[PDB]
Protein backbone atom coordinates (compact mmCIF):
# COMPACT_ATOMS: atom_id res chain seq x y z
CA UNK A 1 0.00 0.00 0.00
CA UNK A 2 1.17 3.61 -0.50
CA UNK A 3 0.45 4.77 3.05
CA UNK A 4 -0.97 8.14 4.04
CA UNK A 5 1.22 10.62 2.15
CA UNK A 6 2.18 14.16 3.17
CA UNK A 7 1.54 15.40 6.68
CA UNK A 8 2.15 18.95 7.82
CA UNK A 9 2.14 20.27 11.39
CA UNK A 10 -1.21 21.54 12.62
CA UNK B 1 -14.68 -0.31 5.58
CA UNK B 2 -14.36 1.31 9.03
CA UNK B 3 -15.04 -0.64 12.24
CA UNK B 4 -17.05 0.79 15.10
CA UNK B 5 -14.70 2.79 17.31
CA UNK B 6 -13.36 1.34 20.58
CA UNK B 7 -15.58 1.52 23.66
CA UNK B 8 -14.82 4.44 25.98
CA UNK B 9 -16.70 3.55 29.18
CA UNK B 10 -16.99 0.55 31.50
CA UNK B 11 -20.37 0.59 33.27
CA UNK B 12 -19.69 -2.09 35.90
CA UNK B 13 -16.43 -0.55 36.94
CA UNK B 14 -16.03 1.24 40.28
CA UNK B 15 -14.84 4.80 39.98
CA UNK B 16 -11.25 5.03 41.25
CA UNK B 17 -9.45 8.34 40.73
CA UNK B 18 -5.71 8.48 41.39
CA UNK B 19 -2.90 11.00 41.07
CA UNK B 20 -1.29 8.79 38.42
CA UNK B 21 -4.48 8.73 36.36
CA UNK B 22 -4.85 12.52 36.73
CA UNK B 23 -1.26 12.83 35.56
CA UNK B 24 -1.94 10.62 32.54
CA UNK B 25 -4.88 12.80 31.50
CA UNK B 26 -3.67 16.30 32.39
CA UNK B 27 0.09 16.01 31.79
CA UNK B 28 0.72 13.11 29.41
CA UNK B 29 -2.36 13.17 27.19
CA UNK B 30 -2.66 16.98 27.29
CA UNK B 31 0.99 17.45 26.24
CA UNK B 32 0.59 15.21 23.22
CA UNK B 33 -2.91 16.49 22.34
CA UNK B 34 -1.78 20.12 22.06
CA UNK B 35 1.33 19.27 20.03
CA UNK B 36 1.58 20.36 16.40
CA UNK B 37 1.88 16.66 15.39
CA UNK B 38 -1.23 15.48 17.27
CA UNK B 39 -3.90 15.83 14.63
CA UNK B 40 -3.37 12.51 12.70
CA UNK B 41 -3.80 10.71 16.04
CA UNK B 42 -6.74 12.58 17.58
CA UNK B 43 -9.50 10.36 16.07
CA UNK B 44 -9.80 6.85 14.65
CA UNK B 45 -8.23 6.30 11.24
CA UNK B 46 -11.05 6.84 8.71
CA UNK B 47 -10.04 4.41 6.00
CA UNK B 48 -13.04 5.38 3.87
CA UNK B 49 -12.22 9.09 3.82
CA UNK B 50 -8.47 8.43 3.43
CA UNK B 51 -8.83 5.62 0.80
CA UNK B 52 -6.89 3.04 2.85
CA UNK B 53 -8.60 -0.32 2.10
CA UNK B 54 -5.91 -2.41 3.84
CA UNK B 55 -5.56 -0.38 7.06
CA UNK B 56 -7.97 -2.48 9.12
CA UNK B 57 -6.71 -5.69 7.51
CA UNK B 58 -3.26 -4.90 8.94
CA UNK B 59 -4.32 -3.18 12.18
CA UNK B 60 -6.38 -5.55 14.33
CA UNK B 61 -6.41 -3.42 17.53
CA UNK B 62 -7.21 0.18 16.51
CA UNK B 63 -6.36 2.94 18.95
CA UNK B 64 -6.18 6.73 18.88
CA UNK B 65 -5.73 9.60 21.31
CA UNK B 66 -9.41 10.57 21.20
CA UNK B 67 -10.31 7.12 22.50
CA UNK B 68 -7.65 7.36 25.23
CA UNK B 69 -8.83 10.85 26.25
CA UNK B 70 -12.45 9.68 26.52
CA UNK B 71 -11.40 6.54 28.43
CA UNK B 72 -9.49 8.69 30.96
CA UNK B 73 -12.36 11.16 31.29
CA UNK B 74 -14.75 8.26 31.91
CA UNK B 75 -12.37 6.53 34.38
CA UNK B 76 -12.24 3.45 32.11
CA UNK B 77 -8.74 2.42 33.24
CA UNK B 78 -8.09 0.68 36.55
CA UNK B 79 -4.49 1.89 36.67
CA UNK B 80 -1.76 3.72 34.80
CA UNK B 81 -0.41 0.59 33.09
CA UNK B 82 -3.67 0.02 31.22
CA UNK B 83 -3.60 3.56 29.88
CA UNK B 84 0.09 3.35 28.92
CA UNK B 85 -0.77 0.12 27.07
CA UNK B 86 -3.27 2.00 24.87
CA UNK B 87 -0.74 4.71 24.03
CA UNK B 88 1.77 2.00 23.07
CA UNK B 89 -0.85 0.30 20.89
CA UNK B 90 -1.48 3.57 19.07
CA UNK B 91 2.20 4.04 18.34
CA UNK B 92 2.65 0.36 17.39
CA UNK B 93 -0.18 0.59 14.84
CA UNK B 94 1.51 3.57 13.19
CA UNK B 95 4.88 1.84 12.99
CA UNK B 96 3.47 -1.44 11.62
CA UNK B 97 1.21 0.06 8.96
CA UNK B 98 3.25 3.02 7.68
CA UNK B 99 6.57 2.73 5.86
CA UNK B 100 9.57 3.78 7.98
CA UNK B 101 10.43 7.39 7.17
CA UNK B 102 6.92 8.46 6.10
CA UNK B 103 5.73 11.80 7.47
CA UNK B 104 3.28 10.24 9.90
CA UNK B 105 6.06 8.00 11.24
CA UNK B 106 8.36 10.98 11.86
CA UNK B 107 5.45 12.60 13.69
CA UNK B 108 4.76 9.46 15.75
CA UNK B 109 8.46 9.24 16.68
CA UNK B 110 8.46 12.78 18.04
CA UNK B 111 5.20 12.25 19.96
CA UNK B 112 6.48 8.98 21.42
CA UNK B 113 9.67 10.68 22.61
CA UNK B 114 7.56 13.26 24.45
CA UNK B 115 5.28 10.52 25.81
CA UNK B 116 8.22 8.60 27.26
CA UNK B 117 9.69 11.75 28.81
CA UNK B 118 6.43 12.37 30.67
CA UNK B 119 5.89 8.72 31.66
CA UNK B 120 9.36 8.69 33.20
CA UNK B 121 8.07 11.38 35.60
CA UNK B 122 4.88 9.54 36.58
CA UNK B 123 4.23 10.38 40.26
CA UNK B 124 4.73 7.58 42.76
Amino acid sequence: HPGKGVKSPG
Amino acid sequence: TNPPPPETSNPNKPKRQTNQLQYLLRVVLKTLWKHQFAWPFQQPVDAVKLNLPDYYKIIKTPMDMGTIKKRLENNYYWNAQECIQDFNTMFTNCYIYNKPGDDIVLMAEALEKLFLQKINELPT
